[PDB]
């Protein structure tokens, strides 16, 4: 799925805390909020433990 | 007005348009000028009824 056109919005997605998993690869996440982006690409699959 | 599509990278639907789709034979009674434009990749619409 892409997203796009959009204005992001991270504050829910890191002020839950239902998930296990944060890592950031390649970017910090600490500084979400101050860049812009082209393009945003979300893939979804389940996977076991 | 197409067979198939296989991806695709942007899309929008904005404010609903209602029309007639009631063809006569009679004489005109508007005008619509359109104008479409493309500088850095920038699509332009100019248009009023
Ligand atoms: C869509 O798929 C084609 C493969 O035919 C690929 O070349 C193209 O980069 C894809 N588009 C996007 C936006 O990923």
């Amino acid at each position: 799925k892409r997203i796009s056109n959009c204005v992001a919005d991270y504050s829910v997605l890191y002020n839950s805390a239902s998930f296990s998993t944060f890592k950031c690869y390649g970017v910090s996440p600490t500084k979400l909020n101050d860049l812009c982006f082209t393009n945003v690409y979300a893939d979804s699959f389940v996977i076991r433990g | 007005v197409y067979s198939s599509a296989n991806n695709c990278t942007f899309e929008y639907v904005s404010q609903p348009f209602l029309m007639d789709l009631e063809g006569k034979q009679g004489n005109f009674k508007n005008l619509r000028e359109f104008v479409f434009k493309n500088i850095d990749g920038y699509f332009k619409i100019y248009s009023k009824h």
